RNA sequence: GUGAAAUUCUUGGAUUUAUGAAAGACGAACAACUGCGAAAGCAUUUGCCAAGGAUGUUUUCAUUAAUCAAGAACGAAAGUUGGGGGCUCGAAGACGAUCAGAUACCGUCCUAGUCUCAACCAUAAACGAUGCCGACCAGGGAUCGGCGGAUGUUGCUAGGACUCCGCCGGCACCUUAUGAGAAAUCAAAGUUUUUGGGUUCCGGGGGGAGUAUGGUCGCAAGGCUGAAACUUAAAGGAAUUGAC
RNA sequence: UUUUUUUUUUUU
């Protein structure tokens, strides 16, 4: 039986998807069917804000920012609980969590 | 060197990965070296060598042996292992990062250096990955 | 050696629930706030001495 | 518009002219012939509203109009009517 | 035996195309035998913040290669040797939804100095703008490109590296690429992204010093 | 390096730091329910070389067309022969672990290979598991290319960017049944016992078997074509409840 | 993300 129209992945119109190595295990996967997070986060965490601030060097500084793309194997996205698993009807929803 | 409050400024170049973490302060150039700590040289099991609290003790020793070469403030470059491999820093860096603000050394610029390529070699493990 | 003195407490945290996090004002320092683990009941209000303040305490399980 | 709302017979203008010049009930194109005039010079010229090649005045050489993807586009001093 | 008590300290000083001389504070060894302590310091390279040589803040997302030419007393006299972006700044501009316009060039200045200049640029979005994404077409990213690389060249090609760095330093190129490209699309942080020393001109005391005053 | 370790490298300085050089791969982010191509496939710049769809056309020919045995062109990856390359990763192999064993999963080092040229090979879940051409058949919002119309801005040079309304063509999506279906589902898998638009291929319970034999292609690996004796009551599809 | 192998024949 055949459980998604688009088949697990993103390919219309088209041949052949180069494949990226999953962040996690390194797995080859599909760049469309990849599961694909952008993590932009603070480079120092919030508990450390305040002490890396008053020992700033300078008046004024402000903290940079890291940026990481996650691209993630379907294994390795369920295993870290990147996605899970949904019912029937709720895995039809595309738009992302609120 | 002049006056007290005059700032010296070194590079702590931190290499947080997830077997280990590393605390190297050099001069600006990057050619003269002042003290590298690591997180094994800090604990005897393997697998406590990047833990948060190893990175915390070599950053306290990094900051004791600076402050007797001189240096006031630190320039931070942190990276992880990069390359084809994770782009993720370790548990240590925040820990390090921390430690170093914490034992009375002024921080200056924070930069992320980790090793990007534009395109990479093959990575390693196979097509299938990391089987576990 | 310092001491601090709860503000709220997060919950129960462990695999059993053997500590709770508690969120800890430092009484030296008002302005400070650590993240602790605490074995053993804990209301608002108790005074713990923290043998070392360095740590931030991170859920066990 | 609903199919019993509208005879095939007796279109409205309106639709017929928003039609495929193909798909109206009599098939019309929807280019037309102009008299293009030049700024200075009394000649005037036909040309096609479409038009696939550099149109130029005999008396001065002077290029009317340029090809493009659909109708073709006219010098700034020329000016055009309608001819039809 | 402790190294560290046979090691000098030194001064690096920047050239007079930026506001503060003083960069910071570098040592070597000491002068034994056949190991001289001046040729250790030479051609070192220092990367440091254009908002430290401009002690402007703004200016925090551009990194400036100095390297050390001549030492004189304690003082080592540097000059421009490149600049580059800072991740994070990288990292921030490029984003999903626009274009991503990218060109180098090579280019010879009045002094000899060959260098590489790489330009980025992207699309922007109108303030009316509907529809979700800002996409330039394969043919409006070459011709913005020509227009980039014939921009670079004829600002690099008519000025020294002294010059070079001064219309860096207030960003005028990219000022000059975003006004001559609107013609064609929009474009936002236009930038001299990264510039790279590709051959230099046998030294000259006399140039150096012309960059750097009397420390006495 | 791992769950933890060990094999391994290390005061002949490992790992780490800065600068520089060489080599060979790979072209991140941008990058999408987006594009091009017969399919396979195709993502750094610039030039050259031919090719192409769609759009526009009050241009030309005038049935020249559709689909196709035989026969041809191309055809991922792996593989073959011989050069060139040989960074990375890495079949085989060798070690270190785990284990009752562990010819594995995990770790370490590696041959062929991975890249390119010349010549072969012709197979993939080569998939939309869904032949091509043509007609009709509900609605809606997005998006790519071209074109027509309207309108107001632009640190720009009539144009380009954006806004609105339309036509054609394309990749798709959402809703719905008056349709179909064993259903899952499908706006084509509809217009089918109220059965007939044209045309190619191709299945006939499950195994034996894609095997034997013959032929043919290939250096080989194998490809294409392709049985029978005998055996058997089910095998199998979709969906329901429970149990796990 | 350590390790976890197996359960005679018919019938209820
Ligand atoms: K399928
Ligand atoms: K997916
Ligand atoms: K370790
Ligand atoms: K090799
Ligand atoms: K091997
Ligand atoms: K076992
Ligand atoms: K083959
Ligand atoms: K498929
Ligand atoms: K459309
Ligand atoms: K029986
Ligand atoms: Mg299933
Ligand atoms: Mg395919
Ligand atoms: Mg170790
Ligand atoms: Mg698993
Ligand atoms: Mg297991
Ligand atoms: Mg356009
Ligand atoms: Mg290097
Ligand atoms: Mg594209
Ligand atoms: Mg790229
Ligand atoms: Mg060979
Ligand atoms: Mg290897
Ligand atoms: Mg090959
Ligand atoms: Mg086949
Ligand atoms: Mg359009
Ligand atoms: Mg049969
Ligand atoms: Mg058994
Ligand atoms: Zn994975």
């Amino acid at each position: 039986t055949f459980k998604r129209r688009n088949g697990g992945r993103n390919k219309h119109g088209r041949g052949h998807t180069k494949f990226i190595r999953c962040s996690n295990c390194g797995k080859c996967c599909p760049k469309d069917k990849a599961i694909k997070r952008f993590l932009v986060r603070n480079i120092v965490e919030q508990a450390a804000v305040r002490d890396v601030q008053e020992a700033c060097a300078f008046e004024t500084y402000t903290l940079p920012k890291l940026y990481l793309k996650m691209q993630y194997c379907v294994s390795c996205a369920i295993h870290s609980k990147v996605v899970r698993v949904r019912s029937v009807t709720d895995r039809r929803v595309r738009e992302p969590p609120q | 060197a002049t006056r007290e409050g005059e700032l010296v400024f070194g590079v702590a170049h931190i290499f947080a990965s997830f077997n280990d973490t590393f605390i190297h302060v050099t001069d600006l150039s990057g050619r003269e070296t002042m003290v590298r700590i690591t997180g094994g040289m800090k604990v005897k099991a393997d697998r406590d060598e990047s833990s948060p609290y190893a990175a915390m003790l070599a950053a306290q020793d990094v900051s004791q042996r600076c402050k007797e070469l001189g240096i006031n403030a630190l320039h931070i470059k942190l990276r992880a292992t990069g390359g084809n491999k994770t782009k993720t820093p370790g548990p240590g860096a925040q820990s390090a990062l921390r430690a170093l603000a914490r034992s009375g050394m002024k921080i200056g610029r924070i930069e992320d250096v980790t090793p990007i390529p534009t395109d990479s070699t093959r990575r390693k493990g196979g097509r299938r990955g990391r089987r576990l | 050696t310092k001491h601090a003195i709860v503000v709220k407490v997060m919950g129960r945290t462990g695999s059993r629930g053997q500590v709770t996090q508690v969120r800890v004002k430092f009484l030296d320092d008002q302005n400070r706030f650590i993240m602790r683990n605490v074995k053993g009941p804990v209301r608002e209000g108790d005074v713990l001495t923290l043998l070392e303040s360095e740590r931030e305490a991170r859920r066990l399980r | 518009t609903l199919p019993n709302d509208v005879d095939l017979l007796n279109p409205p203008a309106e639709l017929e002219k928003r039609k495929h010049k193909l798909k109206r009930l009599v098939q019309s194109p929807n280019s037309f012939f102009m008299d293009v005039k030049c700024q200075g010079c009394f000649n005037i010229t036909t040309v096609f509203s479409h038009s696939q090649t550099v149109v130029v005045c005999g008396n001065c050489q002077t290029v009317l109009c340029q090809p493009t993807g659909g109708r073709a586009r006219l010098t700034e001093g020329c000016s055009f009517r309608r001819k039809g | 035996a402790d190294p560290y008590a046979k090691k000098d300290w030194y001064d690096i000083k920047a050239p007079s195309v930026f506001d503060i001389k003083n960069v910071g504070k570098t040592l070597v060894t000491r002068t034994q035998g056949t190991k001289i302590a001046s040729e250790g310091l030479k051609h070192r390279v220092f990367e440091v913040s254009l908002a430290d040589l401009q002690k402007d803040e703004d200016q925090s997302f551009r990194k400036i290669r100095l390297r050390a030419e001549d030492v004189q007393g304690k003082n080592v006299l540097t000059n421009f040797w490149g600049m580059d972006f800072t991740t994070d700044k990288l990292r921030s501009l490029v984003k999903k939804w626009q274009t991503l316009i990218e060109a180098h060039v090579d280019v010879k200045t009045t002094d000899s100095y060959t260098l590489r200049m790489f330009c980025i640029a992207f699309t922007k979005k109108r303030p009316n703008q509907q529809k979700r994404t800002c996409y330039a077409q394969s043919s409006q990213i070459r011709q913005i490109r020509r227009k980039m690389v014939e921009i670079m060249r004829n600002q690099a090609s008519s000025c020294d590296l002294k010059e070079l760095v001064a219309k860096f330093i207030p960003e005028s190129i990219g000022r000059e690429i975003e006004k001559a490209t609107s013609s064609i699309f929009p474009l936002q942080n236009v930038y001299i992204r990264k510039v790279k020393i590709l051959k230099a001109p046998k030294f000259d005391i006399g140039k150096l010093m012309e960059v750097h005053g009397d420390y006495s």
